[PDB]
């Protein structure tokens, strides 16, 4: 607050921040390429760090490198960009320069294999002594993870008894500093290493198959945050990778099913998903044409997803919800695939009349494509969107998913539409639409839940 | 041999072949990433106690020669083996004329 | 995100008397604006945290932290814009228009532009802090 | 043909064509069947836009498909798809080589894998790369397949020049040249080869590193440059040989390094990298780029600052041009290269930007005066940002016209001939404004400035044409008024200081020009004689129905022909000309109650090409003009779409067996489906019936033709052409398809499309229809086993690329175009440009169009 104006004291006291915040959390030619490096928009500056890297050379340059295709989750090109499995071994008995272990192995650790885990976990061990905390955490839990290539789960806990004293000792601090937003590896790896190994709810064998219903429940205590909070599936896909024997491990990939419901980032979903269509699982290879769609494009996932779609109608299709979710993907992918005009999405909305009721966010979705095509379409009093709201509404009472929450959604419109009326109304069309929405959402209301 | 810089036995012992992972004629282990020179001292040595002089050599002309033979039938592998297994021979070969035993230079 | 709220349904001259700053969390509403049919807008009566915010920003000014936890915000900005922007529709108090352009700026457009230590003089100028 | 459009009547035969050339192994080849609608297991189908418009991530995911490698199908197709479009980075980090073992050995047939990954590592590779992976990557025992012997033995070049062998080098990459030119090439009758392209690019990276390990020192190497920088001003059009040829180099002065080779492999980098930018590839092109990044390159990292200026970060790019240019004016720092570049794209930035007054930028145009002083392309961008400046002070009030901006166009004026860097090319940038002030002056016969400065122009005009506007076209439509006193002026000086003028055979506010003109120092012949002549011929032989003599057959006239035949054109090559030896004559006799028509007869004794038009087309002529772009944007794939030019000068002026191709469309006239009946259920009879009924008629049949026309150079080379102008019919919005689509002549390569008569004519037309480009029901069929998503797909993606990052500036050409007399839209779709497939796109917007 005692300063000039211009920043001309800060020349000593810049460079300490910088050293600072990569502890604390709170986050010349090669100083004006990092422009973008974080905005929004990673791949640019990202491969400007994996080039300045491949010259394998600068260690600032190379951690920025891998601590950045890092952040939002390369964790398989991390393990690809690995001086290791190579001419020679890593950064062999890596001296202090062993922060691209630190940053690598949990690449592998949840995007890797027995193959993989383990010719990273010979690798990585390395060292002398075991002065190393980060990737030595990592390190517990490939290791854990080899330990379950030899398959005792028992002795898997102990490498997760040594992981977890590892973590709890030599990686958090109190509060008064910190909230856990940038505590996001610690936690985020915590949660990963009880679903590695941990036997009390989950410990009976008729728990876990009842399990497989009450992991469905992870994302409750974990949470929604792509980040790594989302957990409706995708530490599914980590349970049965845990529990791979046979049988289960034919069902590691089945399990990964509704996944990859959660990825632009999506290298890292590729690899997982590529692993996992080694299963054919249908539900895994609608999340493949959802990352691909994610991407950003529309048709190519339109047509794989259709044409799956048009297919299983007896072979596997999960009668729970598979073709329900290719569905889902469908929807989205007509509504911002711009193709799919009223009658082409109700088809699929009669579809879904036909073979599943359970799950209407799909209907939803027909519905804000309807929204995008109505509103650029009488950009009122249109007949054709008054029935459309009309068989929306009736798909409003039951399967409530989103009633409450998306039905401002189409009323809000309607309402306007009112207001307008009410100060100016040829607009002598919105009479009948008005009168008639009315009655079937008093019908509704009548014949709805109640909240 | 000139040029070949080793001891040809070492220069064996960088000979893996991934799709051959069974052989066995006179105890011959050889695998995916296991070394034609890893069986190949493994041969020589044990060889040494068991084996006489010319029983010896016998044992590794035809034991190295079904080497010989499954390495080249297999085409899809490439023979890396038989040029440096074939001078293995030759040492053998020449070791001695009266040591060498015509019934072996047959086979 | 209440002022791109405010000014993309389309007030102007928001009245410094509506402008309320509660202590405990810091949320900035708009009581009326008055704003259905560019109300006020094409009126806009009044045409009109410095480097006070940059000394408390840190040792590195607004080097990281800044626009980085703005930018995972910007991810959170962007994925729900219709969300968001229904919950815009709440400045009618008496528009469509110029809120769909604005909130194609959400996602990303630029004035007059169809894109859609150096970061402490950029991420300072962050428009999503310095607009208005 | 004889059985439905999907089915297993159909797919089994397709699957096994797949298999068979699977074997052979043609890359693109390859990307058009796996994509062809392929409705197998989701991974194996996905290729849909395998490349085009979504394509690393596919690619990661054929990597980590084939990473347990035991599909060897999928990772040979992995390694397709790395090369498809060039992810060479994760060729060599596929970690089946790059490792402490490598090869499984003899990778059979199978051998797309090593033909794929060589080509890669040899653009991007060193000692250690192509040492140890071609000491990998030869060792095979079936002799069966070449790539690999070729690519080895590019690769053993490589290892020879590290070695510092002139003579081995030049003996290694000479015997690439017997192998490839032995068994590679491909014959005549086809020679629409862009297939082959790949393959003889190759062949001329392998000719470049031959000289330059023949090259005797700095001097020499240098000579060397430039006759590379002369290749890069006439080799061809396409970033994928860009990206070979100058990467092969790259591994050149790589792999060879001294310290005179070290500022060799920086320079290298530096093209390959802003070459690979300007035709829209902003990935790999950027990967390279920060490899020379690690090397002192301002302005360098002002392009990147550029491709963010198009995607994220306007402001920060703005800002770091700004503070570098103005403190980096010490040592170095050429002010008229480095500081001239930097603030000039600073300029060109906030033109288009305008989020800070034009105040500082006309100050930055005078700091460029200042810095830059050898250079001139800042001169010519403020001619046209002062163009932006006349229109701005037109909306400021009744001032449009300038003087710094004239005196930025008398200088431009003073240099026109020299070079021609940019002069043909941006001449809509001029006759925008003077035909703009042009309509200024007949309007306000406040604005008391049309006269001096009109008169400026006119001036200006004058002293380039008298001893050089030739750019007049639809602006210039007709000429038949004065008013102006520079109209008929120049449209008819340049027909005398441009020596086709010998054929032709408001009422009176045209003469007095032309009886000025007559009076001017300069009169061969009074032209208004014979254009009045053939129009009183026309006018009394426009009505004598039932129910050509008197200016026909006559010629040595003083006009030109008014057939359409007169402007095949040159382009920058540097003495440049606005049509070789040629004298129209033979007024046509024909009563045709007009085809009159003539050829190329120049000295040598070749021909030349020949197309009919009419009526005041010149969105054909801003077609060239793109051409030309790729052509400055070139300056593997390699798309062959060849071009004529239909300039003008005045009204109704300018420009596989086929013969096969003939009958065949006849054929599929002449199976008496009715003609003109389908057009009564297309628009008189039901529409959303309509539907269906173009369905009947994509069942009932045309494909059959163009596949018997193709083979493998035929349809290759045709698909990539439709693909880039028809991604060009597209991004114009152009559409409105034509009766003879292709017509091309037969012996060795011309391949192209013709229309293009039409510019925004679909979407800004009377009654609008359907906005697209030419496509037909069936024109998946047209392609055949590739399906119109296939190397169409891929060519349509360097389509992309080929003209995305001069897309500001096309988009800014296209601005002018326009013209609604015979904006929002506009800007639209340029900020479009900015950012099956009949199977579903012909029933989609063809029939929401017409059901």
């Amino acid at each position: 607050r005692q300063n000039p104006h211009d920043k001309n004291q800060n020349g000593q006291l810049l460079k300490n921040l910088q050293i600072t915040y990569e502890e604390i959390g709170d986050i010349n030619l090669v100083s004006k390429i990092e422009e973008l490096q974080y905005s929004e928009n990673w791949k640019l500056a990202q491969d400007c760090f994996n080039v300045l890297g491949k010259f394998s050379d600068d260690p600032k340059t190379t951690t920025r490198m891998l601590k950045s295709m890092y952040d939002h989750q390369l964790y398989s090109q991390i393990i690809s960009n690995s001086s290791f499995h190579s001419s020679d071994g890593k950064i062999s008995l890596s001296p202090d320069v062993k922060e691209w272990y630190s940053i690598g192995l949990e690449a592998a650790n949840l995007e890797g294999n027995v193959q993989t885990l383990k010719n990273w976990v010979e690798q990585i061990e390395s060292l002398r002594n075991i002065d190393d905390r980060e990737v030595l955490l990592q390190y517990n839990i490939a290791k854990a993870l080899i330990a379950i290539s030899n398959e005792d789960p028992l002795r898997t806990q102990k490498y997760i008894h040594n992981s977890f004293r590892l973590i709890g000792t030599n990686f958090i601090t109190s509060s008064k500093e910190t909230t856990l937003l940038k505590k996001q590896n610690l936690l985020m790896k915590l949660h990963s290493l009880y679903d590695l190994s941990f036997l009390s709810s989950a410990k009976d064998k008729f728990e876990y198959k009842s399990n497989t219903t009450i992991l469905d429940y992870r994302m409750e205590r974990i949470g929604a945050d792509f980040v790594p909070n989302h957990y409706i599936l995708s530490m599914r896909k980590s349970f049965d990778q845990l529990k791979m024997n046979e049988q289960a491990d034919a069902d590691l990939g089945k399990t990964f099913f509704t996944l990859a419901q959660l990825a632009a980032r999506l290298d890292i979903a590729s690899e997982s998903l590529m692993h996992c269509l080694e299963r054919r699982l249908p539900q895994a290879e609608l999340e493949f044409a959802e990352i691909l769609w994610k991407q950003g494009e529309n048709d190519r996932a339109l047509k794989i997803v259709q044409e799956i779609h048009e297919k299983y109608q007896e072979n596997s299709s999960v009668n729970a919800r598979d073709r329900a979710a290719v569905l889902l993907k469908f929807t989205e992918w007509l509504d911002l695939s711009n193709n799919s005009a009223s009658e082409q999405i109700i088809k699929q909305y009669q579809d879904i009349f036909q073979i599943d009721s359970k799950w209407d966010k799909p209907y939803y979705s027909i519905g804000l494509y309807y929204s995008r095509l109505l509103e650029r379409k009488k950009a009122t009093n249109g007949r054709f969107e008054y029935r459309a709201i009309s068989y929306f509404l009736l798909a409003f009472e039951k399967n409530t998913a989103k009633v409450r929450e998306n039905l401002p959604k189409v009323i809000t419109f309607w309402l306007d539409i009112a207001a307008a009326s009410i100060s100016e109304a040829r607009k002598e069309m919105l009479s009948k639409a008005t009168e008639d929405i009315c009655s079937h959402v008093e019908e509704a209301l009548q014949h709805c839940p109640t909240y | 041999i000139i040029g070949a810089d080793l001891s040809t036995i070492e220069i064996l012992n960088r000979l893996k072949l991934d799709y051959i992972t069974e052989f066995k004629f006179k105890n011959f282990v050889i695998a995916k990433g296991a070394p034609i020179g890893k069986s190949i001292v493994s041969l020589l040595l044990r060889c040494k106690k068991t084996l006489t002089l010319d029983r010896f050599i016998d044992t590794l002309l035809e034991d190295i020669a079904v080497l010989i033979k499954e390495i080249s039938v297999h085409p899809n592998e490439s023979k890396l083996a038989v040029p440096f297994l074939v001078a293995l021979m030759y040492q053998i070969v020449q070791f001695r004329p009266s040591a060498t035993h015509n019934l072996a230079l047959k086979d | 995100v209440m002022a791109m709220v405010g000014h993309i349904l389309g007030l102007g001259d928001r009245h410094c008397e509506n402008i309320l700053l509660d202590i405990q969390t810091g949320k900035v509403l708009h009581v009326d604006f008055d704003c259905l049919f560019e109300k006020g807008k094409r009126l806009p009566v009044p045409e009109i945290l410095t480097p006070n915010l940059l000394d408390a920003l840190g040792i590195i000014g607004t080097e990281g932290t800044f626009k980085k936890s703005s930018e995972v915000t910007l991810a959170l900005m962007r994925k729900n814009e219709v969300a968001l922007m229904n919950v815009i529709e709440t400045i009618m108090y008496d528009i469509q228009k110029a809120l769909k352009v604005l909130r194609n700026k959400i996602r990303g457009i630029d004035p007059q532009d169809g894109l859609v230590t150096e970061t402490l003089i950029q991420e300072a100028t962050s428009e999503d802090n310095l607009s208005k | 043909r004889q059985n439905p459009h999907d089915k297993n009547q159909n797919g089994q035969l397709l699957k096994n064509l797949q298999i068979t050339y699977e074997e052979i192994g043609d890359i693109d080849s390859l990307d058009g069947v796996l994509r062809t609608f392929a409705t197998g297991n989701l991974v194996s189908k996905i290729e849909e836009l395998q490349y085009s418009e979504n394509w690393k991530l596919a690619q990661d995911c054929f990597n980590v498909l084939g990473k347990f490698s035991d599909d060897p199908k999928t990772t040979t197709r992995m390694l397709k798809s790395m090369y498809d479009h060039q992810l060479y980075s994760q060729i060599i980090s596929n970690s089946s080589f790059h490792s402490s073992d490598g090869k499984i050995s003899l990778s059979p047939d199978v051998k797309e894998w090593y033909s794929i990954g060589l080509e890669a590592a040899n653009l991007e590779g060193n000692v250690q790369t192509l040492k140890n992976w071609v000491e990998q990557i030869e060792s095979l025992r079936n002799i069966d397949d070449r790539e690999v012997l070729l690519q080895y033995n590019i690769a053993k070049a490589l290892i020879a020049i590290s070695n510092e062998d002139p003579l081995r080098t030049q003996k290694y990459i000479h015997n690439s040249f017997r192998l490839i030119g032995t068994n590679f090439i491909t014959s005549s009758k086809e020679t629409t080869l862009l297939k082959k392209q790949n393959l003889l690019m190759k062949l001329h990276s392998l000719y470049d590193l031959s000289f330059l390990s023949s090259a005797k020192d700095k001097f020499e190497y240098k000579s060397n440059t430039t006759i590379l920088d002369y290749r890069m001003e006439r080799i061809g059009a396409d970033f994928v040989p860009n990206h070979y040829i100058l990467s092969m180099r790259k591994s050149f002065d790589q792999l060879k390094m001294n310290e005179q080779a070290d500022a060799d492999l920086g320079k290298t980098f530096f093209t390959l990298a802003q070459l690979a930018r300007n035709n829209a590839r902003l990935d790999i092109a950027s990967e390279s780029l920060m490899h020379c990044l690690e090397r002192r390159l301002p302005q360098a990292e002002l392009e990147f600052a550029e491709i963010l200026w198009k995607q994220g970060e306007n402001d920060r790019a703005l800002k770091i041009v700004q503070e570098i240019h103005e403190k980096y004016q010490e040592n170095s720092s050429v002010n008229a290269r480095d500081r001239a570049a930097v603030l000039l794209k600073f300029t060109e930035w906030l033109d288009l930007s305008n989020n800070s007054a034009s105040e500082q930028i006309i100050k930055q145009y005078q700091d460029i005066f200042q810095i830059d002083s050898k250079w001139d392309k800042p001169y010519y961008s403020i001619g046209l940002y002062y163009s932006r400046l006349l229109e701005r002070k037109k909306a400021e009030g009744y001032i449009t016209n300038g003087r710094f901006e004239y005196r930025a166009i008398s200088y431009f004026l003073l240099a026109f001939e020299k070079n021609t860097a940019k002069v043909r090319e941006n001449l809509p940038k001029v006759i925008t404004f003077w035909l703009d002030i042009a309509a200024a002056s007949i309007s306000e016969a406040r604005k008391e400035m049309l006269s001096k400065a009109t008169e400026d122009i006119c001036s200006h005009v004058e002293e380039a044409l008298q001893h050089c506007w030739y750019f007049v076209l639809t602006q210039l439509l007709s000429r038949l008024l004065h008013s102006h006193q520079s109209s008929a002026q120049i449209i008819m000086h340049i027909l005398l200081s441009l020596a086709y003028i010998t054929a032709l055979v408001r009422v009176l506010r045209g003469k007095h020009i032309l009886e000025k003109y007559r009076q001017h120092s300069q009169n061969p012949h009074d032209l208004v004689s014979s254009a009045l002549d053939l129009t009183k011929a026309l006018t009394r032989v426009c009505l004598q129905d039932v129910k050509f003599k008197f200016d026909m057959n006559v010629a040595p006239s003083a006009m030109v022909v008014p057939v359409r035949k007169n402007l095949d054109i040159i382009s920058p090559l540097e003495g440049y000309q606005p049509r070789p030896v040629v004298s129209i004559i033979r007024f046509g006799s024909s009563y045709k109650v007009k085809p009159k028509q003539l050829n190329i007869i120049g000295s040598d004794g070749n021909i030349y090409g020949i197309m009919c038009k009419k009526e005041d087309v010149r969105q054909d002529n801003q077609y060239m003009q793109f051409a030309t772009t790729m052509d400055f944007l070139l300056s593997k794939r390699s798309l062959g779409i060849n071009i004529y030019s239909v300039l003008s000068l005045r009204e109704d002026c300018g420009i596989v067996t086929l013969r096969s191709i003939l009958s065949t469309k006849y054929e599929s006239l002449k199976i008496k489906y009715s003609l003109k009946s389908l057009h009564d259920r297309w628009q008189h009879t039901a529409v959303d019936g309509k539907l269906e009924f173009y369905m009947e008629q994509v069942d009932k049949f045309l494909y059959q033709w163009f596949l018997e026309n193709f083979w493998f150079n035929a349809r290759n080379t045709y698909a990539r052409s439709y693909a880039v102008m028809a991604m060009v019919g597209h991004i114009l919005g152009l559409g409105d398809r034509h009766c003879e689509n292709i017509l091309l002549d037969i012996q060795t390569g011309k391949v192209l499309h013709v229309d293009f008569d039409c510019l925004f004519k679909g979407k800004r037309l009377p009654v609008p229809e359907i906005v697209p480009f030419r496509l037909t029901p069936n024109l998946l069929d047209a392609l055949g086993i590739i399906g119109t998503e296939g190397t169409f797909k891929k060519s349509s993606e360097v389509t992309l690329a080929l003209m995305r990052k001069n897309e500001v500036a096309l988009m800014n050409v296209i601005e002018t175009i326009m013209y609604d007399r015979n904006q929002k839209a506009l800007k639209v779709l340029r900020n479009k440009i900015r950012g099956l497939s009949v199977a579903g796109q012909t029933e989609t917007l063809i029939q929401e169009a017409t059901s």
